[PDB]
């Protein structure tokens, strides 16, 4: 159901709660949204990742897209960068 | 950097000796902090005498009692540190006189010297448990009527031991031992690295 | 017919009584920079009917109080107020009580029982104090209230309210006797426990002693009573001191004029309430046993001598 | 003529009367009255909406528990609540009274007023904005509108 | 199941998810109280308006109580209520069979469908409640019907604990308040002058704890416990005693039950919750069965509580301005007639 | 510099005094003031139709934002939990399969929350923000407790205005 | 980058003093109009 | 505002000072 | 001697005060105020919280005066660190310090009247209050309970445009104070219920620790803002409104006069507020700007440590008192080297004032007690703490 698949179960004593009232779950789960994000190709060995917008992003980090074997992923945006 | 005026540091220091000489008997330590404040420390027996001299001395009139409080250092044999902060509208100055009292060794009351203390002394008894002899009417002020335990003592649990809810069966509010639904998360915050004292 | 003439003279007043609360909760509002109640109904016209229905539906709490007296006081209150409107001399008054003013004075006095008994019956400390305070102020203001009327009558010639329409065919009795009008107006403010003199239900000082325990239907009946009175006493000011024009050919003009003056003086005690803080209990009584009663006694003499030395004794018809 | 219809209409009238005039009660405990007093004040007139702030438990309906319900005041709240007229609704106002608020873990604060009085609308915010209280009072009005007391009588 | 963790008070878990259909009423107020105190998950089906159900909300921790909209003439509503409960307690009952629900429905018809579904659901235990001395051939249609049902409930949920309680007295009690409420009638009409009417009263709390305990106790299965009381009484002392604590005069007046059944009919006629009813009258003048062998309150752990002990609280509201300050021990407790 | 607020018999003086005392003048003066306002435009607003103005920094109701791509901003550093004065925010986290760091459970107890706005301050990625909405009064206490899904949903609903508000005030911060 | 500051040249001046106006009809004049009213009324 | 020039004059006469200069309605 | 509990829920009694009273006739023989109906633990809770997360408690201590209270803790924490705020921040604190004084006096004067029975002054000035709140909101984000004045300066510079509006308002507010005077200052009736009620001698006022308008009303000249200047209240020029024949009416006049004098201080602050920064530049005490923490490593480390752990104030203890609108508000903040305080007794102008209720309301009627609770501006938050 939800992000980490919370599933109050058919036998749980808590699934009682939703009776006559819906559960809060999310469409466009994020888990798949960045996976849906194209790999940002770059020329330089290392690249930055302000998160986009500077102050309105994440603390800037420099990712080493040095091995095509792996597309660097800024630990903050989950954006893969293709050397 | 704060705008320290050495002019003060000196004048207050000089008064600190003045008082120390005037009442050699009860003053144990006197120091003018770098924050430009004097904190005469007196033996508990000097509560009445030291205050009275400050309330009624031409060269040191300290008419109003700003506050009476009791820090509790559990390590210290004398647990409580009654602190009396006083003001002098005449000399535009202040001084703090602090004494030490243990749980069952009461301090004298100064309601005579300043009637402001009538309430604060009741506040110190209710929260910390120090007792004040010769107090007109010492009785809990801030805590509930049936409260058991002195709350601001460092050895008292924050949440306490009793909480109240309304029970239908008995149609009346009823204490029950505290049961909390998210305990106070006790974040440890002290850093293992000190700061080289200036 | 006479029955129809009882519906009119009652309902009409009750409907108007309801619209006074509304014109109180809006005139006080605009004076205090606020619209007042306009959201229920159009411009708040349905607002008085709305809380009436809430009040009657909510439980009539019977505290664990002398029931009979507790319930009677409200009844007396409303009974008296509606009754005092019977002999009013709007043209062709419902009932020409020859000694009408006396009747008005009498019923007005009986009202005190309600507040007194209510407090005693309520059995609450707040209520008790309210009653004691109320009875004292009420009766005292009655003593100057009565003397002020006796001065009037002696210049009217009779106790019948109908005579004043013939006394005031050339000039209002305010011009003469204005000094008492003011003293009738202030006494009318005390006897309706309105603001400047509202220590009966100060709310802030003591919390509504009169109806501390009264809620729902009992609250409403006194409630209704007070407001009807608020009008009646203002209306008595508009007959005794401000004499509306009257023409035998056209008797309506009087009613219309009576309307305008009654509404304005009814508006005035609304305006007084928002404008003034409340007098203390001691201060209130001092004003009447001390500031006024000596004024009211003396002028009584002046109004006894006036006719004689002016050979202006009035006809007794 | 079906009484069922006759009943619904009647109920509605009853609901309109109550919802229209909700004389709130004087209950400021922890500086949220300041906000409430703002509602009563001119920008956001409570009166227009019917609210009149009566000050006697007996003739007041809604009890806006604005503020922290300390342990010492707990019984009192219950008393005043019990002494209000029959149809009584409680509007908890403030994080200090919805739950415990900044003082939830304290030894002298009841963690919520809904542990001492049943609560109908919970208005959130440390100083819940006056507009928010007004929103909360308006939601009590929609709660009352939906209540169908006589139809349940009829169908019972 | 739900492993029981906690210290035992509110905000703790006991693992009893329990539908309790008649929570809205007198005893329910008590059944939900203990269940909530213990920390059990309580689903309270309701058809009364939300304003009335509010008193229930205050009892139990955040999330312990869940309220579901339910109609007796709809089987589906009972179905979803017991979906996730493991204990079902049935307290559905009335004294005035109403226009659209007659004694069979409130006692036998409905309480059957309920336990029936409960089984389909797989609830561990069902606790039906029927009146004590509900002989299948008793005088009151009610008692007859209640017995009829207990027969049926045993078919649907075999061994669903059944509890037959004796007259129940507690604030808002009928047994104790009703008599005190005969004050309007200057004299008190009592068949056989209030004698020939032995009855044993049981405090509402006593009955409850038992019921709750029944859910958490293994022995209860397939039992017909009958919560009775700590002392029996001829209706005479009871009536006077009541009037005694109420401090109101007593004039016990003999009136034929024949004519009186008619008085019950009169009130029964009234549309709004008849103050009294043909049946209630019969039930009143119906003596209570002997101890027999059925287990009791103390068997379920709750030692019965004598009537005189808490009577003061139930009858206090009926006193006057001064009588409101008298206490039970200066007062004289009435004699106990076991007969 | 000090000032004396209330430091302070000719026939005319006496007579005028009597004029005031017996003609109640100072009382009539007060009535004039209230009559004056009766004529002023009252300041009230139709509450549902017109709303009292709140500028961008208004703290209002908590929301968790997401990156434009769709990846929730929070990376569970959990210092929003650390600086919460009321202990309101409860966060427990575990590495999502992606390998990234995300919060399994983020629960703001709004009844515990005193809307200080420090969480808005503390977040490095600025994932938790004080959203503009103040109207979230709820019938039941449980609704006020908010898990990650309600806050993320709150974030999605008000993201457009939250973005505008943060846009207006970020230079100041 | 701009900082909210007093406008150039400073703001204008505000009133910090009560401007309550001592306006009234003089007492003698006040009494005379009233006594004249009663005299006319009596006549 | 929207005094109409007659309600304003009753306002000014009753108050005894010019409210027009210091209004209760804040404007741009 | 009839005993009666004024009652927690009294329309007049501010907040909740159980004033057990023994009334001979209507006269009040004895006045034993009960307190703690709003004790909440503010002093113990602070020991378990870091300096910056205890700042929001101070706004709640006496919330009529939301910010002025925050300045007292600020000053206290700044002294212990021997850091002082930047010049612009100081003026701000005096700007919002004064705006807050007005807010308190509008509360005290108008709420006083509502209990007396005058209700129109409250609505007149609550509209002005409202307008002020909006300043708070557009500066802090919250109408009240801002958290704007932090231990090292204010949190964020004023919005671009606030000063102009704090002018329009100030330019007019005077007339609004003027209007109220008309109704009360000289009402033939306000005077009576207020004049010669609760007279407090000068020697007795100092003795019972009144320290506020209550002292100033008795003619003692003491404004901690002139005697011991804090922030830049030294660079402004204002006149303390001293009083004579101290009584409810005189002190009132004093509170209306400080409303007037605060407009004089606000004007100046708008006329002379300096260009500059609004928080100390020591990332050690003040949190780093968000552009900096998102581009510079030392700033992130300083942001992370400051928010998660804290200031780490040097060990010491200080009693710093300002002139909060009610009176002397002081924080005695004992501090170990730790980031969380050890003790923080809040001196509440109000614990002393209530105590005086007994020595003020003697041989007085029930209505007199209502007037005197008003002339002490008792906010039960500060007294109960
Ligand atoms: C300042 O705030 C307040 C007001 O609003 C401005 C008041 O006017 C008042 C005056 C009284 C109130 C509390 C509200 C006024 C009451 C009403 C709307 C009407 C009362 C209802 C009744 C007794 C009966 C109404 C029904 C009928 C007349 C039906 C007749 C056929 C006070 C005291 C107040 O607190
Ligand atoms: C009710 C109608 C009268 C009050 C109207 C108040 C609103 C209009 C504005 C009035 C105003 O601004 O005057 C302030 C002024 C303020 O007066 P003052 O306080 O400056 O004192 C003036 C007198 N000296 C200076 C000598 C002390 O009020 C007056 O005009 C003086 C009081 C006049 C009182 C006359 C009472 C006559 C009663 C006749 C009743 C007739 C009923 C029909
Ligand atoms: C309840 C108590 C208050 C009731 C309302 C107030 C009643 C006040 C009555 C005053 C006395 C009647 C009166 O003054 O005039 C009556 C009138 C005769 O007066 P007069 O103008 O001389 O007429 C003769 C020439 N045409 O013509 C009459 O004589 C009419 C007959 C006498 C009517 C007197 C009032 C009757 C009241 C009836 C209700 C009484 C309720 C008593 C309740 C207590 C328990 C018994
Ligand atoms: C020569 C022949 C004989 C005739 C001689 C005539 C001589 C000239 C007239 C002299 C008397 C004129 C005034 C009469 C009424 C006032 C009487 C009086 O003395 O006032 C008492 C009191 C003020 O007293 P105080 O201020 O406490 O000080 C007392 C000092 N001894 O008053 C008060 O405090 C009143 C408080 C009122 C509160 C509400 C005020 C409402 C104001 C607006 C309404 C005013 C009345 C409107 C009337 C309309 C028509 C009915
Ligand atoms: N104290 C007593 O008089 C005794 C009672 N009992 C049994 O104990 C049980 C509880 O007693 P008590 O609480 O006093 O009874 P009540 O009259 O208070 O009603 C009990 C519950 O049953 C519900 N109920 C009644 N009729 C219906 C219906 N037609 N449809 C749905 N629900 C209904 C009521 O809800 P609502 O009112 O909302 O419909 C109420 O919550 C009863 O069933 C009774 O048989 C046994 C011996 C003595
Ligand atoms: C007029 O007197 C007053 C009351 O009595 C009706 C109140 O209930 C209340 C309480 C009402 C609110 C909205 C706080 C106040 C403030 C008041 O001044
Ligand atoms: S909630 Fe915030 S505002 Fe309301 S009382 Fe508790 S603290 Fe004061
Ligand atoms: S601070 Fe921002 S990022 Fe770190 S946890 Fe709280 S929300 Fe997620
Ligand atoms: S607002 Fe203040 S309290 Fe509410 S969560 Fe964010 S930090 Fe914790
Ligand atoms: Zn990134």
């Amino acid at each position: 159901i939800t992000h980490t698949g919370q599933v109050y179960d058919e036998k749980d004593y808590r699934r009682v709660r939703f009776v006559d009232r819906q559960k809060e779950v999310n469409e466009n789960f994020a888990i798949d949204l960045i996976a849906q994000q194209p790999v940002n190709e770059v020329e330089h060995r290392i690249i930055a990742c302000d998160g986009g917008g500077g102050a309105l992003g994440h603390p800037k980090v420099y990712i080493n897209l040095d091995k095509e074997t792996k597309t660097g992923t800024c630990g903050y945006c989950g954006l893969q960068f293709k050397q | 950097v704060r705008p320290r005026s050495d002019v003060t540091h000196k004048q207050l220091s000089a008064f600190g000796e003045y008082v120390a000489e005037i009442l050699p008997k009860y003053v144990q330590q006197v120091q003018v902090s770098c924050l430009d404040e004097l904190e005469i420390c007196i033996h508990p027996d000097g509560v009445i005498p030291t205050l009275t001299f400050l309330r009624d001395h031409t060269n040191a009139q300290f008419k109003s009692l700003a506050d009476l409080t009791a820090v509790d250092v559990p390590t210290r044999q004398n647990r409580f540190e009654i602190v009396y902060n006083l003001l002098s509208l005449r000399f535009n100055s202040r001084i703090r006189v602090k004494t030490y009292a243990d749980e069952l060794t009461p301090i004298d009351s100064i309601v005579s010297v300043h009637i402001a203390a009538n309430w604060y002394e009741r506040e110190v008894w209710d929260m910390f448990g120090v007792f004040f002899f010769n107090h007109p009417d010492l009785r809990r002020i801030l805590t509930d009527y049936g409260f058991e335990g002195h709350p601001f003592r460092k050895d008292f649990p924050l949440t306490g031991y009793v909480e109240l809810r309304y029970d239908d069966e008995v149609k009346r509010v009823v204490a029950e031992p505290v049961e909390l639904a998210q305990e106070f998360r006790k974040f440890d915050l002290n850093s293992p690295w000190e700061a080289f004292p200036a | 017919m006479f029955f129809i003439n009882i519906l009119t003279l009652l309902v009409p007043i009750l409907i108007a009584m309801a619209f006074l609360t509304l014109v109180e909760r809006k005139i006080l509002g605009y004076m205090q920079l606020r619209k007042g109640p306009n959201i229920v109904g159009p411009y708040g016209i349905l607002q008085p009917f709305a809380d009436a229905m809430k009040l009657f539906m909510k439980e009539p709490m019977r505290p664990l109080t002398s029931m009979s007296l507790f319930i009677i006081a409200p009844t007396l209150s409303l009974t008296l107020a509606l009754s005092l409107w019977v002999p009013l001399p709007m043209p062709h008054p419902l009932i020409n009580l020859n000694l009408g003013i006396l009747f008005i004075l009498a019923t007005s006095s009986l009202s005190v029982y309600s507040i007194l008994w209510s407090g005693w019956a309520s059995n609450s400390k707040y209520s008790l104090f309210g009653a004691l305070r109320a009875v004292a102020q009420t009766i005292s203001y009655e003593v100057t209230m009565a003397i002020i009327l006796l001065s009037v009558l002696l210049m009217n010639g009779s106790y019948s309210l109908q005579t004043l329409i013939t006394t005031q065919e050339h000039m209002w009795l305010l011009l003469p006797a204005w000094p008492m009008a003011m003293m009738w107006f202030i006494s009318t403010l005390a006897e309706t426990n309105r603001a400047p003199f509202d220590l009966t239900e100060g709310e802030s000082e003591l919390v509504s002693g009169f109806n501390v325990e009264y809620a729902a239907g009992p609250f409403a009946l006194f409630f209704m009573a007070e407001y009807t009175n608020i009008i009646l006493m203002n209306a008595l000011t508009t007959i005794i001191f401000l004499g509306p024009l009257y023409y035998i050919n056209l008797p309506e003009l009087y009613s219309t004029n009576f309307m305008m003056e009654a509404l304005l003086l009814s508006s005035t005690f609304l305006w007084i309430r928002a404008s003034y803080p409340r007098f203390r209990y001691d201060q209130l009584m001092h004003l009447l046993w001390k500031n006024f009663l000596p004024l009211t006694l003396a002028l009584c003499m002046w109004h006894i001598s006036l006719p004689i030395f002016t050979a202006g004794v009035p006809p007794y018809m | 003529s079906r009484a069922e219809y006759v009943v619904t209409k009647l109920d509605d009238l009853i609901n309109w009367a109550r919802r229209s005039s909700l004389w709130p009660m004087t209950f400021g405990l922890a500086c949220c009255a300041v906000e409430m007093m703002h509602m009563a004040a001119p920008r956001y007139d409570m009166d227009r909406f019917g609210v009149v702030f009566r000050a006697s438990p007996r003739q007041a309906d809604v009890m806006i528990v604005a503020g922290t319900l300390t342990n010492k005041m707990a019984p009192a709240l219950r008393k005043v609540y019990d002494q209000m007229p029959e149809p009584r609704y409680v509007v908890s106002m403030g994080s200090c009274a919805n739950g415990g608020g900044y003082y939830h873990y304290s030894y002298s604060v009841v963690r919520g007023c809904d542990r001492i009085v049943p609560v109908d609308i919970y208005v959130p915010g440390c100083p819940p904005t006056a507009e928010a209280l007004l929103y909360g009072i308006l939601q009590l009005q929609r709660k009352i509108k939906r209540e169908q007391k006589l139809k349940i009588w009829y169908r019972r | 199941a739900v492993i029981p963790h906690g210290k035992g008070g509110r905000s703790s878990v006991s693992g009893v998810v329990a539908t309790v259909f008649g929570a809205t009423g007198f005893l329910g107020r008590y059944v939900v109280n203990h269940l909530g105190r213990m920390g059990s998950q309580v689903i309270i089906p309701y058809r009364c308006d939300v304003y009335d159900i509010m008193h229930l909300r205050l009892m139990g921790d955040l999330g312990q109580l869940t309220f579901l909209e339910w109609d007796a003439r709809d089987k589906d509503s009972i179905r979803k209520a017991v979906q996730h409960s493991n204990v079902v307690i049935n307290l559905i009952g009335r004294e005035w069979e109403t226009r659209n629900f007659d004694f069979e429905d409130v006692f036998v018809n409905i309480p059957r469908a309920i336990a029936q579904a409960s089984k389909e659901a797989g609830v561990e235990r069902f606790i039906h409640v029927s009146h004590l001395n509900a002989s299948m051939k008793s005088s009151s249609k009610s008692l007859r019907s209640k017995a009829v049902g207990e027969k049926e409930v045993r078919s649907v949920f075999p061994e669903a604990i059944i509890i037959r309680p004796s007259d129940i007295f507690g604030r808002e009690d009928r047994f104790l308040n009703h008599f005190a409420n005969y004050r309007w009638f200057l004299a008190v009409p009592l068949v056989s002058l209030g004698f020939k009417t032995v009855k044993q009263p049981v405090y509402v709390a006593d009955v409850s704890k038992g019921i709750v305990n029944a859910t958490k106790d293994p022995d209860a299965v397939g039992k017909t416990f009958a919560f009775t009381g700590p002392n029996r009484y001829l209706l005479f002392h009871l009536v006077k005693y009541i009037f005694g604590m109420t401090h109101r005069t007593f004039i016990p007046y003999p009136l034929p039950l024949f004519v009186y059944s008619w008085i019950g009919k009169l009130f029964g006629l009234s549309p709004f919750e008849p103050w009294t009813t043909k049946d209630k009258v019969e039930r009143i003048h119906i003596s209570d069965v002997m101890p027999t062998d059925l287990p009791g309150l103390e068997d379920l752990g709750v030692q019965p509580t004598p009537l005189e002990l808490k009577s003061i609280e139930v009858l206090r509201r009926h006193r006057t301005y001064r009588w409101l300050s008298s206490e039970i021990e200066e007062t004289k407790p009435a004699k106990t007639v076991n007969y | 510099t000090y000032k004396y607020v209330n430091k302070k018999v000719d026939m005319k003086s006496a007579t005028d005094n009597a004029a005031r005392i017996l003609m109640w003048t100072e009382l009539i003066r007060g009535l004039g003031m209230t009559l004056s306002y009766l004529f002023r435009e009252p300041a009230t607003i139709n509450y549902p139709f017109e709303k009292g103005p709140l500028s961008p920094r208004f703290r209002g109701e908590h929301a968790l934002r997401r990156y434009p791509s769709g990846e929730e901003r929070c990376i569970a550093c959990k210092l929003c939990e650390a600086i919460c004065p009321a202990q309101a925010i409860t966060i427990e986290a575990e590495p999502r399969a992606d390998g990234s760091r995300r919060t399994t459970r983020y629960d703001i107890d709004m009844t515990k929350c005193i809307y200080c706005g420090f969480c808005q301050e503390a977040c490095p990625v600025d994932a938790i923000v004080e959203g503009p909405n103040f109207e979230f009064s709820t019938e039941t206490h449980e609704e006020l407790l908010y898990n990650k899904e309600k806050l993320l949903n709150n974030g999605d609903k008000w993201e457009a205005e939250i973005a505008a508000n943060i846009q207006a005030d970020y230079l100041y911060r | 980058v701009k900082q909210d500051m007093p406008p150039p040249g400073g703001y204008g001046p505000i009133d910090y003093k009560r401007n309550l106006p001592r306006r009234g009809l003089s007492g003698y004049s006040m009494f005379a109009v009233g006594i004249g009213a009663l005299i006319f009324g009596y006549w | 505002a929207s005094a109409t020039r007659v309600i304003q004059k009753l306002r000014n006469w009753a108050s005894g000072q010019d409210l027009q200069a210091k209004l209760q309605l804040r404007y741009q | 001697n009839m005993t009666l509990n004024f009652g927690p829920q009294h329309p007049a009694a501010h907040g909740v005060l159980r004033l057990v009273l023994e009334l001979s006739g209507e006269m009040v023989r004895k006045c034993d105020p009960h307190i703690g109906l709003l004790h909440r633990g503010t002093e113990k809770l602070i020991e378990y919280k870091t300096y910056l997360q205890a700042l929001p408690y101070f706004d709640r201590l006496d919330y009529v005066s939301m910010m002025c209270n925050e300045q007292a803790y600020s000053i206290a924490v700044e002294k212990l660190l021997n850091i002082q705020p930047p010049p612009r921040a100081q003026w701000i604190r005096v700007l919002f310090g004064e705006i807050t004084r007005i807010l308190n006096h509008i509360m005290a004067v108008t709420t006083h009247a509502l209990d007396i029975g005058a209700m129109t002054p409250f609505f007149w000035m609550f509209e002005e209050r409202e307008k002020m709140f909006e300043f708070y909101e557009r500066v802090s984000g919250a109408r009240m309970h801002a958290a704007y004045i932090r231990p090292g300066g204010v949190h964020q510079d004023l919005p671009l445009g606030l000063l102009d509006d704090i002018y329009e308002f100030s330019k007019n507010f005077s007339l609004r104070i003027d209007e109220v005077e008309e109704m009360l200052t000289n009402n033939r009736i306000w005077r009576n219920r207020t004049v010669d009620i609760g007279v407090v001698t000068a020697e007795d006022a100092l003795n019972y620790g009144f320290s506020g308008v209550m002292l100033r009303g008795s003619g003692i000249q003491w404004d901690l803002r002139k005697t011991q200047p804090y922030d830049v209240y030294d660079q402004v020029e204002f006149d303390v409104p001293i009083g004579s024949r101290g009584d409810c009416y005189d002190r009132y006049l004093c509170r209306v006069e400080e409303m007037r004098q605060s407009l004089r201080i606000i004007e100046q602050c708008l006329n002379k507020m300096p260009p500059g920064e609004i928080k100390v530049d020591d990332a050690k005490v003040s949190p780093p700007k968000r552009a900096e923490m998102k581009t510079s490593m030392e700033s992130l480390i300083h942001h992370f440590k400051l928010y998660t752990e804290g200031y780490q104030v040097p060990p010491g203890a200080t009693y710093t008192a300002i002139e909060a609108p009610k009176g002397e508000f002081g924080v005695y903040l004992v501090s170990d080297g730790s980031s969380r305080p050890y003790r923080c007794k809040i001196k509440a102008p109000g614990f002393a004032h209530l105590a005086g209720l007994d020595k003020m309301s003697k041989g007085h009627m029930l209505a007199d007690v209502v007037a005197i609770i008003g002339t002490q501006d008792i906010v039960f938050g500060e007294i109960d703490r």
